């Protein structure tokens, strides 16, 4: 029995799942920092399920079996060229910047869902509440343009309303030149390319912006390079917060259940990602649309619903 | 007829020709709705009484009640409004067109 | 194979099937009995046989 | 002159531009309330005395 | 050698509020993508009040 | 971009006679384009156009042509033989006609 | 429908006419390039007022800066011109 | 709001109703007409959204002066003569003010202007209800006192009905607005017959509810409420649009579809009462709901319009919730004309 | 009737139940099973119809049309098998299952003893046109062209039905034989000019009579070649068909009430013929050269003699055959040089000799050349109206020495001169068009030795 109306009328009710440590956690920071250890070790300590940060492929992960589809029929951007080429003509950059939007708000779906279906709680590197912070970065590095900021903005400004922020924002500081240096020890070729001046603005977005407007809605846990790796004591002050300022106190069985039918059913969660706006950048003409959806469709595990795919071991489908 | 019959329906014409000439307030308007239940009210119970149909006495009565569900939810209807725009001006429910 | 286990699999459920065929041969014989019972009130009624 | 101007204007085109023309005046309506509840009051009296009042 | 299939261009007509806009009618803006208008945040103003001196 | 979406650039047309110097113009695959060029030819050209003119051509008269004909000769000798008009004005006998009561 | 197509001929009108209900303004000697100070003998109080009646004529915020410098009718018409994106 | 709670409201929609549609006294017919829209303006307001409380409003306010003057038509009849039961309605004032009140309660021209304005500002599931369930009610009462329903009235406001609905089709890019236009001119098309048969009234209804829920629900299935909207659906559900498309086709009465099957019954029944001009004029009115239909054919199915690339993203995802009912119903609103004659059934 | 309707009807499943890469031999074949079989229905009677049922009859009007529509077919789907190989397997099947529809539909309409039954299959025939038109059709025009095919039929149709209920209401019956049997006068009277007008609109649309005929150069030039070839050469004849039909109850109103539309075919035919002397897309001059021969058609329906309706049948059937070959012949340069332009590619007899071997066939029976049925039906007609007047004589011939004007310049300016210096892709023809051009015109010519069989039911 798929939860839903019925399965509200007779029990199943989510608040007696809480137990105190369901407590959303996201671990935010620049890039190449070591908020992805320090989440790691968070779930470790607290018990809490871990989502690894949702990537170009994150929807692939979650579909069918788990492999990466290929870049043409799924996302149809390149990190790497945008560090290559962050000011190409093709549209790659909000593109890119857009698809992860995308995959942030259906893995904060994801959480949800797991955490209102097991009371269990979940623990994330970035959300849709901290992805704006590339975006200005990218238009005050002439990356994008206006139009794409906008169109961001409308994305943003109707899904990013139908949902519950996190309990705890851990953000993790490491000045400038620190993670180049880090970067630079990295080896990868394509990321050596980044500017001082990116990383500036994603520092003044994440500082400026959003840890302000995080921190009038609940705590934020500030921590530094060299205090970010003792995560039992990241733990404990995690362990003696005083949540009172957000609404998840506020928050009733039905408001619950409303959440709960949302979470689930991810295409009306990715609603209005598709929106009828027509920016180049994120524009497919119709015979590249027709296209790349055959292709999709001669996927071997994609042409019908999960169970009904003979040419992945699927049986008895004359009688499902 | 008598007179006091179709002063009785003259009374009933006045508060519909009050509810479909809004000026600016849904509380006018709503006030209108409730005189011509009354004026419903009114008739319905002279023609009763005239006529001594013992069991339609009953009649009128039940006419009272769906007159307070009417007001009941048009009032609530107001609140709901008035949330929105701080007045219960009608010239602001006008998002929706033809 | 998949990632998420996917629970209809290839064991179909076999409650759903017996209900549903089950349906289908009851209302096939209902029809088949009542069309015969019509026939032969219809055959009495007229007095042909 | 003939084929494709003046038979085009007579059946097709003054068709479209009629029906366009009505869809317009139709659809042009502000929303308010208060000018078709006027518009319902002017109804209501033109039936009452141009059908009732001859039966 | 491709059949035409409609573009941005020819799109874009029907992405307004009316099929047909008029001098008055292309001041109207289509709905929002949810059927949620912005808050109107009206001032509704607090009574002000003297308690005392006497 | 300047342009206004990602399209994909409209492509050549493909001439069958490049992988195929004997193509017939029916399909990529030579095997299923020799064939269907042997069905088309044998069931249109061989069966519907021949067989089925043969066929048109010595249908039974039941149109009463070489009757109609027949019946004529035999009406045209007995006429003549007696003398009779070979054809008469009236197709219906003015016995079996009753014309309304008086011309005025 | 809005607004007409407002021209820079209309604010010109518009700025003469409103510096011509200033009191301490003689109305047939001002000019369109005319010093508010030089030419007219206004203190820095006076142009303040003018600002703001500039503001209540076309509606919208004129700020404290950006107002220091609009010292003829001319640069107000510029200013005006700007702010509305008006060119011919 | 609580499921149980929205249960128990449509259960109350449903039983006012039932009992509008099953009293024998006219006090009765009016409270089930009460408990209806009581019962129907929380409905509207599932979700605030504060369009939905302009449309609650408007419909509430419309529909209580309707109930009002059917109040009134109820009391003068009482007064010429002391009945109660609903029959051909003895005062003919009496009989104007019911046919008024009835009219706008169904939406019919000139009292459709609030259709298209609360139909915009309700959710697709809400528009479906107040499209097919609201129109039993005021049609079932108007059957049982067709007898003695002035013709030229019913018929003034059947063709304006039918002339308003297609004129006011054509400007529109917004789906529930087009839903709500063809709702006016089949409500036309359903009046003017009802003086002289109320089976084809029946009929005509029938086929409008299985048609217009086939429609609403591949509108809900893929979540498009626009035409810009339901232009991206061929790049995700093609099978969708080309339903779609045949769903379309049959709403504007394209042989040898479901819905030429009311048509040609009113037509042919309007001539064996001597009325010629009139089913001529309605049939040539209704090319416009056919334009208008064909306009998004086009849009939607018959051609391809530019995606988007985060619809990528939607190609790894079903449709969760299913509507059960949607085969049957697509099936019974196209291929149901060879059943024609089961009509008689309906008698 | 049924044995041909329900291998019809069974080519459905067998599309749609068929391999990738055979559903082209299978419908090919089956289709012209169909028609071979079709061929029983020339064995008609001289003094009554074939009356299979109470629902279906053959008669010598309508077998000539059936076997017509079954055997093109297999022509339809040779000529669009080239066009649609970049095309998914979904979609390939959809088309086919466009025209096996369209194909039921015209078999049941030809059929069709009632008139209502008649009229509700002769409606149905418009929706897989429609779709076809807009949605396989190459232009943005397409979309304009279908709704013009759409509206232009309907406003034409819909007063047929208004009037056919209406007939049924007062003589009780719509069945053509009880209908033909109990025949009355028409009186003169306004009602009865009404009723004339609404019974005859819908067909002369369709023809189209010249006035009403805008459609037509949109939908034949927009559509696909499958959609032109049946456009041309059988959907055009359903107004010929429904005419000669309905006009058994129009009598004698017809002979006040033709007067306008004969004058219009008359002049119109004069009007069309002309403007195909300017025209710079070819497929739009092959389009009103239809108009201009359907003309003919028009008045000999009109005039109501024997003689008209012998001619009005053989020009028919000629006329189908002959402009689904130009249609294709246009066809087959436009796969070439992607361009509908008539003096874009010249000198083509140069490069595609046999090709132009068949332009010069196609041509020459368009102008009627004797003694092709062509020539049978355009010179019965023109007899029959001189005996209705001597001055038609006129007109008529003036129309005949432009029809030889526009077809052979066509063939001057497409296939002689030089060839155009910059058109290097003109590959050698294929054995599919040779083939398709073949059984356009073997038919043709083969109809001249037994001209009885489409001759119609005076004969
Ligand atoms: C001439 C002959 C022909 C006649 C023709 C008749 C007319 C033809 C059809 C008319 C038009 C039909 C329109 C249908 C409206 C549908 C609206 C709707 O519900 O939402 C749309 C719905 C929304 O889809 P969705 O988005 O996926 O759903 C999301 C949820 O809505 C998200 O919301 P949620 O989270 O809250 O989910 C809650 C969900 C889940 O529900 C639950 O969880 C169940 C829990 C139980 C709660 C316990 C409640 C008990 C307490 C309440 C007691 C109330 C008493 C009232 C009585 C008072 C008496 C005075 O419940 C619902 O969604 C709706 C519940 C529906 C309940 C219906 C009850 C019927 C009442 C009947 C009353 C009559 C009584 C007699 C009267 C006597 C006189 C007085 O879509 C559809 O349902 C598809 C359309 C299906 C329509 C039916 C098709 C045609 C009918 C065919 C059947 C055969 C008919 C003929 C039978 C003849 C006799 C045998
Ligand atoms: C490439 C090289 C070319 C040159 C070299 C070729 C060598 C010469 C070959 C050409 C032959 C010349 C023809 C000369 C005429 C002789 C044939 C004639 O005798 O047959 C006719 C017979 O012709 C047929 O009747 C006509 C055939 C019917 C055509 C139907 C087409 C097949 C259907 C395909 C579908 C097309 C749709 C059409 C819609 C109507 C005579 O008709 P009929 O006077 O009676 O017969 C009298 C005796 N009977 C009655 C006992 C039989
Ligand atoms: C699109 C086609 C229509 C679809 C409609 C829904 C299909 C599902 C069937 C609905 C099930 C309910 C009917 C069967 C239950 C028993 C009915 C019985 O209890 O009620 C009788 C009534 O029976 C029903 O009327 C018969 C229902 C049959 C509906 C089918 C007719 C459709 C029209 C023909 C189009 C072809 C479609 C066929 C299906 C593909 C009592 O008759 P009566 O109370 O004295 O008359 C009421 C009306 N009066 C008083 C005003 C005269
Ligand atoms: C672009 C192509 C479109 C298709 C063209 C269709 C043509 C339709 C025209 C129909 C032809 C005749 C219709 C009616 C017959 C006569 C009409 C009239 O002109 O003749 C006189 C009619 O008298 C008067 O003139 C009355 C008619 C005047 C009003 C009609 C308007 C004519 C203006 C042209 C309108 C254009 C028609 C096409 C619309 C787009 C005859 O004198 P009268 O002896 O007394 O009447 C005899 C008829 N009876 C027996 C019924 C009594
Ligand atoms: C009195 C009521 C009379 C009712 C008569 C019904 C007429 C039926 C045809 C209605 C067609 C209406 C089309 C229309 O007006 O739309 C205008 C439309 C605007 O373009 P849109 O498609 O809306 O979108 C692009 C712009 N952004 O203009 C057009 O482009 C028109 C193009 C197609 C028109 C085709 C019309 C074909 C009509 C043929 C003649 C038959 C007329 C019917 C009546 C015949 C007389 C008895
Ligand atoms: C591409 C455009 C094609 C246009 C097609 C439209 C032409 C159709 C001509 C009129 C259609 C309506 C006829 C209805 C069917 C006739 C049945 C009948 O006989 O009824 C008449 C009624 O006839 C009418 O009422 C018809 C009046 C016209 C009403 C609608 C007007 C439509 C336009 C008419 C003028 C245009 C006609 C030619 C148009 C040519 C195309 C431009 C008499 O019946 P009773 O009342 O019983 O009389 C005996 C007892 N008293
Ligand atoms: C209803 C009546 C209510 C009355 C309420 C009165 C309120 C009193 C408010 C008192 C506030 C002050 O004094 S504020 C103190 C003001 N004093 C100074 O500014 C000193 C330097 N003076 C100058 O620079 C120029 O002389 C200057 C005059 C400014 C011209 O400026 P411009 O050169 O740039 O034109
Ligand atoms: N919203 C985004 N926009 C652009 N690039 C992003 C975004 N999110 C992550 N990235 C890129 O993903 C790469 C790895 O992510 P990051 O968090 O910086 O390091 P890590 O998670 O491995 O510790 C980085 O090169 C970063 O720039």
């Amino acid at each position: 029995l798929q939860y839903g109306p019925l399965a509200f009328v007779l029990g199943e009710r989510t608040t007696r799942k809480l137990t105190e440590t369901s407590k959303v956690i996201t671990v935010d920071g620049n890039i190449c920092s070591g908020k992805g250890r320090l989440a790691r070790e968070i779930a470790e300590k607290l018990g809490l399920r871990h989502f690894p940060e949702a990537g170009i492929h994150y929807a692939d992960s979650t579909t069918g079996d788990g492999k990466p589809l290929d870049v043409q029929l799924s996302g149809n951007c390149s990190l790497e060229k945008f560090y290559d080429d962050p000011k190409s003509n093709d549209g790659n950059s909000y593109r890119l910047q857009s698809w992860l939007y995308a995959s942030r708000l259906l893995q904060y779906a994801d959480a949800l869902e797991h955490l209102l279906s097991t009371g269990q709680g979940v623990v994330l590197e970035r959300s849709i509440y901290s992805d704006f912070v590339f975006l200005e970065a990218m238009y005050r590095q002439g990356f994008i343009r206006k139009q794409c900021v906008e169109h961001y903005n409308e994305v943003k400004k109707v899904t990013a309303c139908e949902y519950l922020p996190p309990h705890v924002v851990v953000y993790v500081d490491v000045p400038v030149p620190e993670i180049q240096s880090r970067i630079q020890k990295k080896g990868n070729p394509h990321e050596m390319k980044i500017t001082a001046a990116y990383l500036q603005d994603i520092e003044n977005a994440y500082k400026k912006t959003f840890l302000p407007e995080m921190s009038e809605k609940c705590e934020v846990l500030q921590y530094s390079a060299r205090e970010a790796e003792d995560a039992e004591k990241v733990v404990e002050d995690i362990e003696y917060l005083k949540c009172d300022k957000g609404p998840w106190p506020d928050q009733d069985d039905r408001t619950f259940h409303r959440l709960r039918m949302l979470v689930q059913n991810k295409l009306e969660v990715l609603n209005y990602t598709t929106i009828p706006v027509y920016l180049p950048e994120i524009t497919i003409g119709a015979h590249q649309s027709d296209r790349v959806f055959q292709k999709f469709t001669e996927l071997p595990g994609r042409k019908y619903s999960p169970g009904y795919n003979e040419d992945v071991g699927d049986k008895w489908i004359w009688l499902k | 007829m008598p007179l006091v019959y179709m002063n009785i329906i003259m009374a009933f014409a006045i508060a519909l020709a009050g509810l479909l000439m809004y000026r600016s307030h849904l509380m006018s308007s709503l006030l209108c709705l409730e005189g011509m239940m009354l004026s419903l009210f009114i008739m319905s119970t002279l023609i009763i009484l005239n006529t001594h149909f013992t069991l339609a006495n009953m009649m009128p009565i039940i006419l009272l009640v769906f007159a307070a569900c009417e007001a009941a939810l048009g009032l609530s209807l107001l609140v709901m409004v008035s949330n929105t725009y701080g007045t219960d001006y009608v010239q602001n429910l006008n998002l929706l067109q033809c | 194979k998949f990632y998420i286990r996917e629970p209809p699999h290839g064991s179909p459920d076999w409650l759903k099937v017996g209900l549903t065929l089950g349906t289908s041969v009851f209302l096939w014989i209902y029809l088949i009995k009542q069309h015969k019972e019509d026939v032969l009130e219809y055959k009495r009624r007229n007095g042909l046989e | 002159l003939l084929d494709l101007i003046w038979l085009e204007t007579i059946l097709p085109k003054t068709t479209s531009f009629i029906q366009m023309k009505m869809s317009i005046m139709v659809s042009n309506q502000k929303g308010l309330i208060k000018l078709y509840f006027l518009s319902f009051l002017i109804t209501i009296m033109i039936s009452m005395t141009l059908f009732n009042y001859h039966e | 050698a491709r059949q035409w299939q409609p573009d941005v261009e020819w799109a874009e007509q029907f992405g307004g509020a009316v099929m047909y806009p008029t001098k008055e009618t292309a001041h109207w803006k289509p709905p929002p993508w949810n059927d949620v208008d912005p808050p109107k945040d009206t001032l509704v103003s607090n009574l002000t009040l003297n308690f005392g001196p006497q | 971009p300047t342009i206004r979406l990602q399209e994909d650039p409209d492509p050549e047309d493909e001439n069958l006679y490049e992988k195929n110097p004997d193509s017939h113009g029916y399909d990529k695959d030579p095997i299923v384009d020799l064939w269907n060029m042997r069905v088309v030819f044998f069931f249109g050209f061989s069966i519907v156009l021949v067989l089925g003119s043969t066929f048109v051509a010595y249908l039974p008269d039941y149109r009463m042509q070489e009757w109609a004909r027949r019946e004529a000769e035999r009406l045209v000798k007995y006429r003549e033989a007696n003398g009779l008009p070979l054809m008469e004005s009236n197709c219906f006998d003015p016995n079996k006609i009753q014309l309304p009561e008086d011309e005025d | 429908s809005d607004a007409p197509p407002l021209t820079l001929e209309a604010i010109k009108d518009r700025v003469l006419y409103v510096l011509k209900l200033y009191d301490k303004i003689d109305p047939e000697k001002l000019s369109v390039n005319s010093h508010f100070m030089k030419d007219l003998g206004l203190d820095s109080l006076d142009q303040v007022e003018i600002i703001m009646a500039m503001e209540d004529e076309f509606g919208f915020e004129i700020p404290d800066i950006d107002a220091e410098k609009l010292m003829c009718p001319q640069e107000i018409v510029d200013y005006i011109a700007d702010k509305k994106d008006v060119y011919e | 709001m609580n499921p149980i709670i929205y249960t128990t409201l449509i259960m109350t929609v449903m039983s006012g109703t039932m009992l509008v549609m099953i009293s024998s006294h006219w006090l009765l017919i009016w409270i089930g007409f009460e408990m209806n829209l009581l019962a129907m303006i929380p409905v509207l307001m599932k979700n605030f959204n504060p369009r939905a409380t302009e449309a609650a409003t408007k419909y509430f306010l419309t529909q209580a002066t309707a109930s009002m003057m059917l109040m009134m038509a109820i009391i003068i009849n009482l007064l010429y003569s002391g009945q109660w039961t609903i029959t051909k309605m003895f005062n003919p004032v009496a009989m104007t003010m019911m046919t008024m009140a009835l009219a706008m309660k169904l939406g019919l021209s000139p009292f459709h202007f609030w259709v298209p304005e609360v139909t915009q500002g309700i959710s697709l599931q809400a528009g479906l209800l107040l499209l097919t369930w609201q129109k039993l009610a005021p049609l079932s009462v108007l059957c049982q006192i067709s007898q003695s329903i002035n013709p030229n009235l019913m018929l003034t406001m059947a063709m304006l009905s039918i002339l308003i609905g297609g004129w006011g089709g054509l400007n529109q890019t917004q789906l529930r607005k087009i839903m709500a236009y063809s709702s006016i001119a089949h409500m036309g098309w359903m009046t003017a017959v009802l003086p002289y048969n109320t089976t084809m009234t029946i009929l005509n209804l029938l086929i409008y509810i299985t048609m217009t829920l086939a429609m609403f629900m591949l509108l809900i299935h893929s979540s498009a409420t626009t035409t810009l909207s339901l232009s991206h659906t061929w790049n995700k559900m093609p099978v969708i649009t080309s339903l779609m498309m045949v769903t379309l086709l049959s709403m504007g009465g394209l042989p040898p579809l479901s819905g030429f099957m009311p048509k040609w019954m009113i037509i042919q029944e309007m001539t064996k009462n001597e009325s010629i001009i009139m089913p001529t004029l309605m049939a040539m009115t209704a090319l416009l709901n056919l334009y208008f239909y064909m306009r998004l054919a086009y849009s939607s199915s018959l051609t391809m319009f530019p995606s988007t690339n985060n619809m990528k993203m939607k190609w790894q995802f079903e449709h969760t919730k299913q509507m059960k009912l949607l085969p049957t119903m697509i099936v019974l609103s196209t291929l149901v004309l060879p059943m024609t004659p089961a009509l008689s059934s309906l008698n | 009737m049924l044995k041909i309707i329900i291998p019809t009807t069974m080519l459905l499943p067998m599309t749609w139940m068929s391999k990738h890469n055979m559903i082209w031999i299978n419908a090919t074949v089956h289709s012209l099973l169909i028609s071979l079989i079709s061929l029983s229905l020339l064995n008609q009677l001289g003094e009554n119809s074939l009356n299979f049922s109470l629902t279906f009859f053959s008669d010598s009007l309508s077998a000539p049309l059936l076997v017509l529509t079954t055997w093109l077919l297999p022509l339809m789907l040779m000529a669009s098998q080239s066009h649609l190989s970049k095309e998914t397997t979904t979609r390939k099947k959809l088309y086919i299952t466009m025209l096996i529809l369209l194909q039921l539909f015209l078999i049941m309409t030809f059929t069709a003893t009632e008139l209502i039954l008649f009229y509700i299959l002769f409606e149905a025939t418009l929706v897989p046109t429609l779709i076809i038109i807009t949605r396989w059709g190459n232009q943005t025009e397409r979309l304009n062209a279908g709704l013009y095919f759409l509206f232009y039929t309907l406003a034409g149709s819909l007063p047929l039905l208004v009037a056919l209920v209406y007939i049924q209401n007062t003589t009780g019956s719509l069945n053509f034989l009880i209908i033909h049997y109990w025949s009355h006068p028409l009186s003169n009277s306004w009602s009865n000019i009404f009723m004339w007008l609404a019974c005859i609109m819908a067909f002369m649309v369709k023809m189209p009579l010249y006035g009403l005929h805008l459609w037509l150069p949109k939908a034949h030039v927009e559509a696909p070649i499958a959609g032109s070839m049946v456009l041309a050469a059988v959907l055009l004849k359903l107004g010929g068909y429904g005419m000669m039909r309905i006009t058994t109850i129009l009598n004698p109103l017809t002979n006040y009430m033709a007067y306008p539309f004969l004058m219009l075919s008359m002049w119109g035919m004069i009007m069309t013929s002309s403007i195909c002397l300017r025209q710079t897309d070819l497929k739009s001059l092959i389009a009103y050269s239809s108009v201009s021969h359907m003309a003919l058609v028009i008045v000999a329906i009109m005039i109501q003699t024997p003689w008209s309706f012998m001619g009005a049948t053989a020009l028919m059937i000629a006329h189908g055959l002959t402009s689904s070959m130009l249609f294709c012949l246009a066809n087959t340069n436009y796969e070439r040089v992607h361009s509908r332009t008539m003096i874009l590619a010249r000198g083509l007899q140069t490069l595609l000799p046999l090709m132009a071997t068949w332009w010069l066939v196609a041509s020459l029976t368009n102008l009627a050349l004797p003694p092709s049925i062509n020539l049978i039906g355009e010179l019965f007609i023109i007899t029959a109206s001189f005996s209705w007047s001597n001055i038609t004589i006129i007109l008529m011939g003036m129309n005949m020495m432009i029809t030889a004007l526009y077809s052979l310049y066509m063939l001057i300016t497409t296939q002689r001169g030089k060839y155009t210096h910059h058109i290097n892709n003109i590959k050698p023809s294929f054995t599919r068009e040779n083939a398709l051009m073949a059984l356009h015109i073997l038919p043709l010519l083969l109809l001249t030795l037994n001209p009885k069989m489409i001759l119609g039911p005076l004969y």
